[PDB]
């Protein structure tokens, strides 16, 4: 399954192997059983460029895992700033709660992020 | 007169114990349905209803496991519950 | 007697919940294989000989009114009777496509006093739902 091989490719970082996958009709949007997207991932490890072309190809920018976060959530957590910025352009969701009633901004503010919390 | 409880003869089948998640797969649907159905396949003509729920619970306890990218939901198990308010043995094959 | 009286002239009805896509509102995500789930089972209750009744995508409202519907049947013919409940939940919740109904009121309607027809008989749900969202780190066998 090429879905389960984007995930893969996206979590190591890999790029190029992403882009050559996706050509080949990955899934932008494919999950594992905990409702983790290729989007998820990339945000969580720092992937910025890979953020940036799953998205373009149409990736679910507010999708959510078993604990109702999304790829702005796992950004918020590390701060990648450029990342958050991405994800907000494509129409992320700042409103967005997990299911412990968390928002981005709430992340931002436990972390200790002044410049996070702003954005 | 005689009388039995409101409550009596009532089973849940928990697909998961109080406060857990509950584990489902995209392409074979959730690990306890899998098991029920799995289950009472084999198991509807030869053993009560509290027994089959107890092969189910195994299957689920032994034969799954989560795969996930992210390490926080990845090798996570799960245990049904089973919740029986009944009063009688329950045999689908009478 | 030891054993439940199964041979009356049905087995029973099988009412399934299948609700896989939730109201943006919500923020619940759509819920990929519950129809695998929803076929596995008719198919299994059917072989069974229990009468299966598939209800997809509905409300909190909807649930309600179905199963207030269902315990005012005749169940008399009836051996025994299912409801399997494929959704989203919490402790004691399970929601509809719009929010959470409470467990205790879907099966309130079919209490030995108020479902009569299925007083004396067994009353089987099976929840396929969160209970929370706590994760088993499991042990070493």
């Amino acid at each position: 399954d090429l879905g389960k091989k984007l995930l893969e490719a996206t979590r190591a970082g890999q790029d190029d192997e992403v882009r050559i996958l996706m050509a080949n009709g990955a899934d932008v949007n494919a999950m594992d059983d905990a409702g983790v997207t290729p989007l998820h991932l990339a945000a969580k490890r720092g992937h910025l460029e890979i953020v940036e072309v799953l998205l373009k190809h149409g990736a679910d920018v507010n999708a959510r895992d078993i604990w109702g976060r999304t790829p702005l959530h796992l950004a918020a957590t590390v701060g990648h700033l450029e990342i958050v910025e991405v994800l907000l352009e494509y129409g992320a969701d700042v409103n967005a709660q997990d299911k412990f009633g968390k928002t981005a901004f709430d992340i931002s503010i436990d972390n200790g992020n002044e410049d996070l919390a702003e954005i | 007169c005689h009388k039995i409880p409101v409550e009596a003869d009532f089973l849940y089948a928990y697909s998961t114990a109080p406060g857990y998640y509950s584990w489902r797969n995209s392409k074979d649907g959730s690990w306890f349905i899998q098991s029920l159905c799995a289950m009472l396949k084999q198991y509807a003509d030869k053993l009560e209803f509290m027994h089959i729920l107890t092969r189910v619970n195994r299957k689920v306890a032994t034969e799954f496991e989560s795969f996930s990218f992210d390490a926080t939901f990845h090798a996570k198990k799960q245990i049904p519950c089973i919740v029986s308010m009944l009063t009688k043995e329950l045999y689908f094959y009478h | 007697d030891n054993s439940y009286k199964m041979d009356y002239p049905e087995m029973g009805l099988c009412i399934i919940i299948n609700n896989k896509n939730f109201h943006k509102s919500t923020g619940m995500t759509s819920r990929s294989g519950t129809d695998v789930d929803a076929a596995n089972l008719r198919e299994t209750f059917r072989n069974l000989k229990y009468e299966v009744r598939n209800k997809n995508d509905l409300t909190r409202e909807e649930i309600v009114e179905l199963m207030r519907d269902v315990s005012k049947e005749d169940h008399s013919k009836r051996s025994s009777f299912v409801c399997v409940l494929l959704s989203h939940g919490e402790e004691g919740i399970i929601f509809g496509t719009n929010g959470p109904v409470d467990l205790k009121k879907i099966t309130n309607f079919f209490r030995g006093d108020r479902c009569r027809s299925l007083t004396g008989k067994p009353k089987l749900f099976i929840i396929q739902a969160c209970r929370g969202t706590e994760l088993d780190c499991g042990i070493e066998t």
